[PDB]
RNA sequence: GGAGAGUUUGAUCCUGGCUCAGGAUGAACGCUGGCGGCGUGCCUAAUACAUGCAAGUCGAGCGAACGGUGUUAGCGGCGGACGGGUGAGUAACACGUGGAUAACCUACCUAUAAGACUGGGAUAACUUCGGGAAACCGGAGCUAAUACCGGAUAAUAUUUUGAACCGCAUGGUUCAAAAGUGAAAGACGGUCUUGCUGUCACUUAUAGAUGGAUCCGCGCUGCAUUAGCUAGUUGGUAAGGUAACGGCUUACCAAGGCAACGAUGCAUAGCCGACCUGAGAGGGUGAUCGGCCACACUGGAACUGAGACACGGUCCAGACUCCUACGGGAGGCAGCAGUAGGGAAUCUUCCGCAAUGGGCGAAAGCCUGACGGAGCAACGCCGCGUGAGUGAGAAGGUCUUCGGAUCGUAAAACUCUGUUAUUAGGGAAGAACAUAUGUGUAAGUAACUGUGCACAUCUUGACGGUACCUAAUCAGAAAGCCACGGCUAACUACGUGCCAGCAGCCGCGGUAAUACGUAGGUGGCAAGCGUUAUCCGGAAUUAUUGGGCGUAAAGCGCGCGUAGGCGGUUUUUUAAGUCUGAUGUGAAAGCCCACGGCUCAACCGUGGAGGGUCAUUGGAAACUGGA
């Protein structure tokens, strides 16, 4: 991807599961490195704030220059800023391709579209931060409908959101409408974030 | 036709042209004079006269006005 | 104030002070006069190197006097432990003056010209000059 | 004289062109007397001419000349057509 | 659409400065460095420049020469006043914005009309005789033209007679109606009748279009520790002069003109759209793109021309450089490259006229360092990589209260992928044409050729075998930089012992340093990361928005009084301010919104919005101003 490195060192100092599941906050809910089980004191208020914006980043997988990119596209549609920014994330092909099921994890969501097996509306689409827009529709090139990363992530029939329509059959997707706050992940309060790039 | 700038003035030598140049920050208004030198012909008008003017064709160096009418003798 | 006196004497703001002097001055050779041209660095040579003492701190200090490319002297500080400069040596003179010495306004870059890096630095090196090791 | 040319737009390898009624002597991207349109050459399927046509007509009826491509434009859509049609009536 | 924090004390609240956290750049430097797209790249010496290229073209204007229908030098026409560079000078009608010219000029282009008659004499080329190292210069003859010059015809142009009507004073538009006065050219074709006629070219007149010129209102940096400036100066008359008005110039007459509303002098500066910053009000900048101006080694002129007082023209003076055979000659990169120098610092002595634009040509075409491209540089922005899934606590490093903890699902192991990379196969767009050749039609013709218009056929790509696409092979080539006491996200060990060193501030180090150096770990970023310089912000720290003056900085020692600022109540009036519409204008690009094309995004394009203290014009009448 761009960030290789540890996503459990990531997830245990961040207090965010980055996989979606547990398995990284599983036996150390703590920090990383040395002083991991020497906890350590409260959070200062720029420490909180900053804390929120590495829990969206690292989950998405998103370089910082990319990230704040994202925040001033967002904050120009009429409507709530930090809502819009979670909505305009979640949109990502990068975060489409994981959301519909093509890919166990988000990395590898990644590695799919940024190896060119992955087409938006018909045609290929090389570009993880590919920002889909409702109505239209991913699917998997014909030379790699039968590659078992697809087809075995496939089968794990998870909780395909309500903003997106997938045909396992069809190895097809569609881009319905634009998700809401509530479909969008609970553990980040985004107002934190808007007050981040305020200061 | 077309239209040439006309002012009205006073006599300061024989034509003062008071105006007001609002500041640009404070917004005040500040009185500013601007003196016409001007073609009155045959001599006609005097000291503290209030004069008209009209806009004409360079005359000599400086005189560019050509006193029309005489509107409050001296 | 007035508005009517603020009309009359409008407000005025203080003027800023550089506090690199040295370095916001050229020379033409030609013309014999100075410029103003806000360098980031100069060259310059080494006129004495040596030491100083601090004003509570108690060290010596390494500095070079240094004739920069516009005619100017000044005190620069060598920063890192171990130097390699003596006189008529050719350094390139940064800002940032040293606390605690007085009349030291500006920094010897270490690794440009004839400045070498610091010997066995191995953490902040692009500070000193020094090159990645192995 | 006076000229209906193309002024140069774009990007690199990707030319757009205004069509422009100019003096002869303005630089090609510079100085102009009145736009009359544009030109895409390089467009997915049409070549996307949008001059407006009364325009080009009081132009060429004051003595404008169009350069060589800009003549085949005015051609492209009838306008020399009329243009010939209203000198002869 | 607006965030604070540290620092004066034993402690406090104020005042007040300082410093820090943000954004930005034509950046530079240090360490590091994979790719693609788009852009940008001498800010310093308007320093000096080796070498090549940056303006030619026309044989369908003309004679000759040399070659076998071609070409060369020359005459002649048009171009060389554009395009390109630079910001030295300039504080000024230079520029921005708004107007005026009844004081203006305008090649080429378009339209209309009337013409294009008749003669003549040169001269370069050339031949020959010389002179000079050269640059080049003389003598003798020779000759052409769409070259030059006479004469004829042509008036709307000039003078005088007046007249009518109109304007904003000078005046202006017609109506005449007499007197003078002013042109031109052929070339290549068709038909043939040597007459007519097509295209291009030529003359005159009048319009249009284009470009240029002048004037005026308002707007334009500091210094008063710059207060006097001017004597063609200010006005008049006359003459001269100019495209044009005018002290523009001169002669004579008068003593005016400018200035505390800042004249003048000194210094600095090209100006604007824009750009950066800011919540805004403001503050800061003018590199790149566009408009305007100015300049072309320095200074002074003029010639040709529609246009120049002319970057790659002339003349003169000067500084400098170069050749000389010492008599004499030659040159001007602030065009594109490039060199030397200066500097912290800024690129190839590249390819092509295929596209767009320009000059010349009937055209084919030629020329074009404009331009379109390629090369170099992480200088900036945007995008994508350097792997992905599963994987229980291996070794090794570090710490240890020697239980362990941590690096760490990290590694290995098992599978998976090929964006990229390498090898191979295919391979766009960007190209529109013009010419020519056919038909058709319009005008014109006696008719044709031709001309305009339309359709059909033909040729043409620098980039470039580039973008892109397809197949195979491999996780294999592709991570660094700064920081971790507080501000401020992230701590331990060892070494050192007020040393060595660190430092933006508080300050740290004098034997148990989370601040020095290294190591492990961690944090922040990431093909970048830090440092320095500079500008805005934070700074309400010049306070109009938005501060103060008893003791913190700050009320003149106190009168009188000039300019200026401000000014009680009512009625009528006005309409400068104020308010409210209309019209015109505020270019394009940019910013912001919307949509479209680039796989996305940058970027590109299209349609809107905004931006004036702008002008002109119609209304209102409370307030300020005028009566
Ligand atoms: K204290
Ligand atoms: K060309
Ligand atoms: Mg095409
Ligand atoms: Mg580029
Ligand atoms: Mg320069
Ligand atoms: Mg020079
Ligand atoms: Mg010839
Ligand atoms: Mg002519
Ligand atoms: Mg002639
Ligand atoms: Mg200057
Ligand atoms: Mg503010
Ligand atoms: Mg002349
Ligand atoms: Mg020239
Ligand atoms: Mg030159
Ligand atoms: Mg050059
Ligand atoms: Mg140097
Ligand atoms: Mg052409
Ligand atoms: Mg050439
Ligand atoms: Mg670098
Ligand atoms: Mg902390
Ligand atoms: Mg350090
Ligand atoms: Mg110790
Ligand atoms: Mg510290
Ligand atoms: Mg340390
Ligand atoms: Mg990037
Ligand atoms: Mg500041
Ligand atoms: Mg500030
Ligand atoms: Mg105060
Ligand atoms: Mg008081
Ligand atoms: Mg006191
Ligand atoms: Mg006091
Ligand atoms: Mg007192
Ligand atoms: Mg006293
Ligand atoms: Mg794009």
């Amino acid at each position: 991807a761009r960030f290789r490195g540890s996503n459990w060192k990531k997830s245990r100092r961040l207090g965010i599961s980055l996989s979606g599941t547990g398995k990284e906050l599983e036996k150390r809910p703590y920090a990383p490195g040395q002083h991991g089980p020497n906890q350590r004191k409260k959070l200062s208020e720029y420490g909180l704030q900053l804390r929120e914006k590495q829990k969206l980043r690292y989950l998405y997988g998103m370089t910082e220059r990319q990230f704040r990119n994202t925040f001033d596209i967002a904050g120009k549609k009429f409507g709530v800023h930090g809502e819009n920014f979670m909505i305009l994330l979640a949109s990502r092909l990068d975060a489409v391709v994981y959301s519909l099921g093509l890919a166990r994890t988000r990395r590898q969501a990644r590695q799919l579209v940024n190896h060119g097996h992955i087409l938006v509306d018909g045609k290929r689409v090389d570009i993880p931060s590919y920002s889909v827009k409702p109505g239209q529709t991913i699917s998997v090139r014909e030379k790699s409908q039968k590659l078992n990363i697809i087809v075995e992530s496939v089968e794990i029939n998870n909780f395909v959101p309500e903003y997106l329509n997938f045909d396992a059959d069809s190895l097809t997707g569609t881009f319905v409408r634009l998700p809401e706050r509530s479909e969008l992940p609970a553990e980040i309060n985004e107002q934190l974030i808007v007050e981040y790039y305020s200061r | 036709r077309n239209d040439r700038k006309v002012y009205v003035g006073k006599v300061v030598s024989d034509v003062l042209v008071e105006t007001y140049k609002t500041h640009k920050l404070y917004g005040k208004r500040v009185k500013y004079s601007k003196k016409y030198k001007t073609h009155d012909e045959n001599n006609s008008a005097k000291l503290g006269d209030i004069v008209k003017i009209q806009e004409t064709r360079p005359l000599s160096a400086t005189k560019r006005f050509r006193l029309v009418e005489i509107v409050e003798e001296s | 104030p007035t508005i009517n006196q603020l009309v009359r004497k409008p407000r005025q703001s203080k003027i800023k002070k550089s506090d690199s002097p040295a370095l916001n001055k050229g020379f033409n050779s030609k013309k014999k006069k100075f410029t103003d041209l806000n360098s980031p660095q100069k060259r310059g040579v080494c006129t004495r190197v040596g030491t100083m003492t601090p004003k509570p701190n108690s060290a010596l200090r390494k500095y070079a006097r240094v004739r920069l490319s516009n005619n100017i002297e000044i005190n620069a500080y060598i920063p890192g432990i171990g130097h390699n400069l003596q006189e008529h040596s050719v350094v390139l003179v940064r800002g940032g003056r040293v606390k605690d010495l007085p009349g030291v306004r500006y920094h010897i870059v270490r690794g440009a010209l004839d400045t070498s890096g610091v010997d066995g630095r191995r953490q902040g090196r692009s500070l000193y000059g020094t090159k990645k090791p192995k | 004289a006076v000229k209906i040319r193309l002024t140069r737009l774009g990007s690199k390898r990707n030319p757009f062109y205004r069509i422009v009624v100019a003096d002869a002597r303005s630089p090609r991207d510079g100085r102009i007397i009145e736009q009359i349109g544009t030109y895409n050459p390089t467009s997915a399927n049409a070549p996307e001419i949008k001059v407006d046509e009364a325009l080009a007509l009081k132009w060429l009826n004051d003595g404008a000349k169009p350069t060589d491509t800009v003549h085949n434009i005015l051609s492209k859509e009838g306008i020399m057509k009329k243009f010939d049609e209203q000198k002869k009536a």
